[PDB]
RNA sequence: AGCGCCGUGGCGCAGUGGAAGCGCGCAGGGCUCAUAACCCUGAUGUCCUCGGAUCGAAACCGAGCGGCGCUACCA
């Protein structure tokens, strides 16, 4: 005669629970899956590529079970701008006797480190070998610069075909090239229906995914069928997950930076204001160890134009107040990850999509903001996304001066005018800044048929500096 | 017992607008009782009836409801008038529509007075409503100043002064208006700390809510702080709010950030 | 989530501080040899719940039901 609620409540004590975080450990010894790290937090990003209305939320749902808000009224039915995220755990059955493919399950964050078996005769219980966190990226041929900002952040990626249609979709091979620009080569392919097609059509659909996928990069990309609402094969996906793909080298040796790609005001409605909360930006640390208490600065932030039309950047400094990620605050920042990033910074600054793409920094390093930026770039021999019915697809042309070019550095969305073009190296104008820090993988994309069509690649190799004004 | 007009004569006037509620047609119109002065009646003659052709009678005088009239020529002898509806201009029926209004009110609060001390209402215009429309053009205007202020009724001689207190329970109880004065101000910051610096505002502007007036700025959005005030006299919550945006720039100037005001206060 | 807007007689509008509203609908009747036009009368209301002051409240207000416009997804 046990509530239900009650009956949550002894499976998470006898679960042990969520541990908090300790407020000062050894960083050299902390690996990214130890407990201390990996019970709440995600250290690897997993996100959803696929054309659109095939269902890349309903699939991490399935797997996590977290739902990605769909807002914006018009918005909850077509198309999202933002990415959509999930928090997902995978936990492993210690018992050997049940069988490898349904040891794995995927639960999510507000679980504990011991959760029961839920397969009929099992007693034993899970061990979560790590948290996943997933970056859905918009899947649409107008949503352009959102989704390369997301491969920027993610660090593993699922391709999602439908059955029941064409083969070769064309959005799905623009994604996957996307991914393959940016030194990323774990993709697996997930086939979203599977019980609307027969059995003939299965071999024909394996076949055409086969013989698309041969001249690519990725060359070894494991096929699954999935179903985002029968809730099955979720398991062999987790299995997947937890083999093909490792932990890319990241430890605390290196500076400490971080890539907002959203932002969010926290100004409850109707509360008074005199129990209110911070700004909170949503970034990705790619590098870095980060705790409570800090002074950071985006480097591009106040973007100014004077009466002689010049244009001013005032890095915006910020001490942090909190650092949410998983579930529950934490004391310190596993990079790798999504962490909203709640600090002193202005509400009205992140109430649009105004921290959209920048980098940000910790008090202790100098990044460099440029205007006129020197890049090597490469292309591809036809556009991507294009539906051509039987003719050619559009082959790529060379580069003309004074044209705006989508040159997506990382996750900044930056519209660049060309003022130099050599047969593999280029000059852009920057109206709205850009920052460099390392390398800082670049996309490009260019305008022929109105909405933005991928074109190549390309790597900073020189730049003129604006030094921000104190 | 429904008596004593509204006004000062009983009869009406040359060229006066009134309005009528009508309750017979005989031939030649209606000769229909009024109620913006005394009781009496007067005739309403068909050519001098409506605009368009006067294709039917009975559709357009709607008996036992409430009409607009002018008075041509008033019988100051016995109690008879002559009576216009067509000749009423259009800014002019809406404007006494108004005067008219003004006028019930007035006997409908005099009324309950009467019928609640058995005093004919005769006495009770004599000795109240007659000076308050001397004094302030209007017994409506009186009210509302009696209402905020109590001097009102010095100089004035009632039959009885729980005469004056139970009207004065009546209109504050029913002539109850505190309108509320509603702005927004924009947060257009960039700068570095903003959060803290809404909070001292927000004390700054709630400290400064006096025991009458009592001013809170509630949140809807981020950029978009609401002030809502409940302006007691609809002349001090301009004051009040102008004081608080002036507050939230001595604010913002210095922290580093910027705001704008998107709407300044209005009733 | 909050801010402004609203509550049919079938419908859209109107007064709402004194008790059931207009016009369009529907029914019936009149005019015409006959129809439409025109002219009369109707039969339809818990004018959204709980309450209040008041001889009065759909109406004036409040502790809520429902749906819009707006900020807008507010980790
Ligand atoms: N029959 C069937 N329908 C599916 C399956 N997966 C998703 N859908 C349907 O796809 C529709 C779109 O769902 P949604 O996840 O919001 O689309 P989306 O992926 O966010 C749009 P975009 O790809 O551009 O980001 C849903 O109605 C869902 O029922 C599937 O496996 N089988
Ligand atoms: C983008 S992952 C979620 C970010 C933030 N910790 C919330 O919750
Ligand atoms: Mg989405």
């Amino acid at each position: 005669g046990e509530t239900e609620e009650e009956k949550r409540k002894r499976e998470f004590e006898e679960g042990g629970g969520l541990p908090e975080q300790p407020l000062n450990p050894d960083f050299s010894k902390l690996n990214p899956l130890s407990a201390e790290i990996i019970n709440r937090q995600a250290t690897i990003n997993i996100g959803t590529i696929g054309h659109v209305a095939h269902g890349k939320s309903t699939v991490v749902r399935a797997i996590s079970g977290v739902q990605t808000v769909r807002f914006k009224d018009e918005l909850e039915r077509n198309i999202t701008i933002k990415l959509g995220y999930a928090n997902a755990k995978i936990y492993k059955c210690q018992e050997p006797t049940c069988p490898e493919p349904d040891c794995y399950r995927s639960f999510k964050s507000d679980k504990e480190i011991s959760p029961k078996c839920q397969r009929p005769g099992c007693p034993g219980r899970y061990k979560l070998v790590r948290h996943v966190s997933f970056v859905d990226c918009p899947g649409h041929d107008i949503l352009m610069s959102t989704m390369l900002s997301g491969a920027a952040v993610m660090d593993a990626a699922l391709l999602l075909i439908a059955g029941n249609e064409s083969c070769p979709q064309p959005q799905t091979s623009e994604h996957l090239a996307a991914i393959e620009i940016m030194k990323l080569k774990h993709v697996i392919i997930l086939q979203n229906k599977v019980d609307l097609m027969r059995e003939e059509s299965a071999l024909e659909h394996q076949k055409s995914i086969l013989k698309f996928i041969r001249g690519t990069i990725a060359d070894g990309a494991p096929i699954v069928p999935i179903s985002a609402q029968l809730k099955y094969n979720i398991d062999a996906v987790n299995e997947f997950i937890v083999k093909t793909i490792p932990v890319p080298p990241r430890d605390f040796m290196i500076s400490p930076r971080l890539i907002v790609i959203r932002s969010f005001d926290v100004n409850k409605p109707g509360a008074e204001i005199e129990d209110l909360k911070g700004g909170v930006a949503g970034g990705s640390i790619l590098n870095g160890v980060f705790k409570l208490g800090d002074e950071i600065e985006i480097r591009p932030g106040i973007v100014t134009k004077d009466d002689k039309g010049k244009i001013q950047c005032k890095p915006i400094f910020s001490n942090i107040v909190s650092l949410f990620a998983e579930q529950n605050d934490l004391k310190f920042a596993v990079p790798g990850g999504l962490i909203g990033v709640g600090t002193k910074v202005d509400p009205t600054l992140c109430r649009a999509d105004r921290l959209v793409g920048q980098v940000v920094g910790a008090k202790g390093h100098l990044p460099n903001i440029y205007t006129d930026i020197e890049i090597n770039y490469f292309l591809l021999r036809r556009l991507l996304g294009v539906k051509t019915d039987g003719q050619k697809q559009a082959k790529v042309r060379k580069l003309e001066p004074n044209e705006v070019l989508m040159v997506n550095i990382g996750s900044t969305a930056t519209g660049a005018r060309v003022v130099a073009v050599k047969a593999d190296m280029a000059r852009l104008q920057l109206t709205s800044p850009a920052c460099t820090e390392i390398n800082e993988k670049i996309a490009l994309s260019r305008r022929i048929e109105k909405h933005w069509r991928l074109i190549g690649w390309a790597t900073i190799k020189k730049g003129t500096t604006l030094e921000p004004i104190a | 017992t429904s008596h004593c007009r509204f006004y000062e004569n009983k009869y009406p006037e040359i060229d006066d607008i009134v309005m009528v509620n009508v309750q017979q047609i005989a031939e030649m119109g209606a000769y229909v009782k009024l109620l913006e002065y005394d009781n009496i009646e007067g005739m309403i003659l068909l050519s001098e009836l409506s605009r368009r052709r006067i294709r039917s009678i009975q559709k357009l005088i709607r008996v036992g409801k409430n009409d607009v009239a002018v008075v041509l020529r008033v019988d100051k002898e016995k109690g008879y008038i002559d009576l216009s509806k067509r000749r009423v201009s259009s800014e002019d029926i809406i404007k006494c529509e108004e005067k008219y209004q003004k006028s019930k009110t007035v006997h409908s609060i005099l009324r309950y007075c009467a019928e609640k001390f058995q005093i004919p209402l005769e006495e009770l215009y004599k000795t109240i409503a007659w000076p308050l429309s001397r004094k302030f053009g209007h017994a409506y205007e009186a009210f509302k100043l009696s209402i905020i202020d109590e001097t009102v009724w010095e100089g004035i001689e009632p039959p009885s002064k729980d005469v004056l207190d139970e009207l004065k329970n009546y209109i504050s109880k029913r002539l109850t208006p505190a309108v509320k004065i509603r702005a927004d101000v924009e947060v257009s910051c960039f700068s570095y700390e903003g959060i803290d610096a809404i909070k001292d505002a927000l004390k700054s502007a709630e400290d400064m809510s006096t025991e009458q007036m009592q001013v809170k700025v509630k949140l809807v959005a981020a950029p978009l702080y609401v002030l809502t005030t409940q302006a007691l006299d609809k002349q001090k919550g301009i004051e009040q709010l102008e004081s608080a945006i002036e507050k939230i720039t001595e604010v913002i100037t210095k922290y580093g950030g910027v705001c704008n005001i998107t709407m300044p206060p209005k009733a």
